[PDB]
């Protein structure tokens, strides 16, 4: 998934 | 080996201290430069138009005269005309003063790269150096034997890194496709993302620093990455130099600020504001794909030698 | 939720005055900042470095920092040194100062914004709030006690909208070649120009706004839309910010000036200046093939709400 | 009928300021050297223009190097950029002309301009390019809105143009040539003529008094008085630069003695011992430095333009 | 009840530089010459006017032309609104008169001033038109924070002011038969007296070395020191106006040649190996252009406003 | 015998 | 000799  | 060159930027008390401290400098002296005749001191400056000019007499091969060239234009003023600080008057103005002719295309060079970076002309001149004076005793290492004496610059910054692009250029976009591994191509070039927990440096925590892996251009230093469960590499600020970083609005479904490196504007990731409140606040989430890390002991012969001292907070 | 941030734009009457003015701040004030002793007033100012600063008190909810950012640099000399309008002096100076350490990541992604198309650095300084001493009271919402009194800038900018880039990014050359009618693509890639009664809103004359077709930027308010017979949809304005247009001189068999989108650089058509004289004379022609036409009930849920408040003035 | 391009801040109070001009035969405003021949006021910022006042004059009645002297006595000479509150470069300052052939006129009075100042002059001087007329509410702006913005003095257009030019010095040996024994004394050696046997100590008719050795004018004959001192008096020179003021400690005293501006002949010198109502000062000339140019031979005397100051 | 008006940058300074100036009866500072009748510390920035400071003197103990030589001694002639590191319309320099009797000595200064300069000066003179009284946390604003800022060395208003005028050079003929071959040699050519059997290189008496050639002050005795290179020599002059340096390639070497002020007389060279704890500079004077004046012969002479200064 | 004022 |  991606950074958040 | 030996080597020197002359500098006029505003009193030079403040400049000879700040110089004392660069790594490779060897001596330093004060003195007047250039003015209208031979003869001087200080009663006679404003008479002679001479500079106060700092001499600086370095170890070439430790620190280069480009190199002194950028500690010199990161402390005075490259705009101002006749004047730094409070002081004012052409005993101030600020000169590169050269010996050799052949240290001209670095010096200009420097110039070229300072005045493209402002957008302006730098008032700065620079020219052949005709004669030094050495100034009065009292005048010399004077910021040593008086202190809380008057100085504009923070001697300080001479002992922040400094890191020089010109040494990290960034190869031509094929020789990347070819040195890169397909995904830190893709991760560096388009944009793309490491897999959360799979990455090499997300629990790495080794002495050393943090490259460009494009460029090889210094990125963080070991004492800046912390314990983080967001799965990717995370430090708290760029390697003690915010110019390393280009930041950039993004969406991706989410609103973030994307963060690239300054020389080879790899994508390296993306910056929080949820980090450890007293290493500032900042998480800069960092792929691994995008980095290569130099421990301690390999620095040197990586050609990372400079970097030590600056490990240790 | 909360937060404040320091600007320093010069004569601090007018630039508070303007934050007032806008959605989103609660409460302003005025003061000195980041000198060099902990105390000052107005008399000892010019003695302790301090520069006039804005303290500008907002709501997240309402208004973003990004947000506050731009409108900064709207009524700003962003490469004036030392200078705004007839102010001289370092307490005039251009100063981002923060109190939250986690403000930067979005500090620094507008200042380089500005930079970039800039083409250099520019002069405004960012750094931490040392400290913040509040102004006399006589300077305290000073305008709204002398509503005619001394001011260099215009405070109903506060009040006019602001179209931000990022929330418009130009798509890939690819993507366009896809997404965009033959037509579209030739005229906003090439500079083609359409036919010229034929085209889609010479006639359109509806409430709402004309957009970018290339990016959904905002250009023109249809109350800014006049009956021209040139055949080409006209107006006498962009989108209340004459910075979503960049104008470039143009020699197809004339002098003319062409006038592309802001984001995205689409080639839009021309301006001249014949147009009513009662609003500016001036025409921009423009290829009903580069814009979308919004209609003020479709606008909201395209995402373009913002500007319901502007339609009609 | 001839023309040149001024630029010189606001065209609102430069263009009101030379319709006043003897000699100017049209006015008009303008945007000129952008860097595209189409622009107007609200495109001005982007396309780089200056705001230029075009003047048709009667180079017969006026020259060119009049207009410029006329140009450089009311802006700035060092201005970057700026005159009054307007910042810009629609404000930047400048001469455009057309024909090259007026360039010698044009430097020669920037040269000199410069020598005057010191530093060299920030007012540009180049080929006109373009020219773009001004929307209408313009054109006159302060003949048809008076009380609008004006940063300089316009009756200055009104105070008389004495070009030291047409003054200069002639050499030693003609001066020998051309003045009297005591003229030459008075005047080259600072000498003084006794107090009241001299030809315009008792003299008060309509006119001026010249510099003897250049003709450079000095003296109204309005502002002449009489004070039994011996020697001509005067309350004022016909204005303030045409005298150089020197500290003069000779003869056991302690006075002040005047110069004249061109020549640089000692003139005499000036108390603070005048009629009170006409300022308090005393201009002790001696009369064998000055000619006096009655008002009737005023103009063939090459002195017409003077002829409407005479009068109180 | 005589007054002038100053404007030279931060009042502050320029008042209390002023009220120590023997002479001065009372100082205050305001606002004057600006677009509106009255203002204020707050809208000065935009009233446009000049922070200027009013000097009550009196007459008989200190003239007009000294209060503006003190004057033009602290400020910068050639700057354009700026004073140190001031900078804006308020802090320009001027000069503000009320009678129209002052303008003979305001001239003579100011052109006095141009000339040394070689160039038009800065400092705009004109008729007072209206002085606003400043703040009172302004007023003896050093005589209240004798630690607070200040831009000018305040104690330059106590050092010895030597009035040119008073010591007119002689025409070039006059001197030729005044001066011995050897003081005419030396002081109008480049001729330099022999080493050791010159007149002042061994005299170490209290009093002054005045110009041979014009009587100008130049060294005080207590600034004369036992060199033995054998020429008098000086650890510097009264003054620094009082020398003006020029570079000397002459006989084969590179030096500083060194010239009086009023009547510009060669006087030697400086070096710098004088004594350092009394500035370095070795200031190398002929006896043949200086004229000792012992301190008993000075108050008879006319430098008796001198004697307080002998005394180290 | 010279010009003089007051 | 001269001054040196």
């Amino acid at each position: 998934s991606h950074m958040a | 080996h030996m080597a020197e060159i002359y500098l006029a930027g505003g009193c030079f008390w403040g400049l000879e201290e700040y110089f004392s401290r660069i790594s490779g400098v060897l001596e330093t002296s004060v003195g007047y430069a250039n003015g209208q005749v031979e003869t001087t001191n200080y009663q006679l400056l404003k008479e002679t138009d001479h500079a106060e000019t700092v001499q600086v007499i370095y170890d070439e091969k430790e620190v280069s005269l480009r190199e002194i060239l950028l500690y010199y234009f990161r402390v005075i003023d490259p705009l101002s005309i006749n004047q730094q600080g409070n002081d004012r008057g052409r005993q101030y103005r600020t000169g590169i003063y050269y010996q050799d002719e052949a240290d001209l295309p670095a010096i200009y060079t420097v110039v070229q790269e300072q005045e493209r970076m402002l957008g302006r002309k730098i008032a700065v001149e620079v020219e052949q150096l005709r004669h030094y004076i050495l100034a009065e005793d009292y005048h010399q290492d004077y910021l040593r034997k008086n202190p809380s004496g008057y100085c504009h610059i923070d001697v300080t910054d001479a002992d922040k890194p400094l890191i020089d692009a010109a040494n990290y250029e960034k190869p031509s976009q094929e020789v990347l496709k070819a040195s890169l591994s397909e995904e830190s191509y893709r991760v560096t070039q388009e944009a793309a993302t490491e897999a959360p927990f799979t990455n090499a440096y997300d629990q790495t925590f080794e002495e050393g620093i943090y490259v460009d892996i494009t460029t090889g251009e210094p990125l963080f230093f070991a004492k800046d990455k912390f314990a983080s469960g967001c799965g990717w590499p995370s430090f708290s600020r760029p390697l003690s130099k915010e110019l390393i970083h280009y930041y950039k609005d993004l969406s991706h479904g989410m609103e973030r600020i994307e963060v690239r490196s300054r020389s080879g504007s790899a994508h390296l990731g993306h910056v929080f504001t949820d980090g450890p409140r007293e290493l500032g606040g900042l998480r800069y989430c960092i792929n691994s794909a995008s980095l290569r890390f130099v421990a301690k002991d390999e620095m040197e012969k990586a050609g990372y030698g400079y970097l030590l001292p600056y490990l240790n907070k």
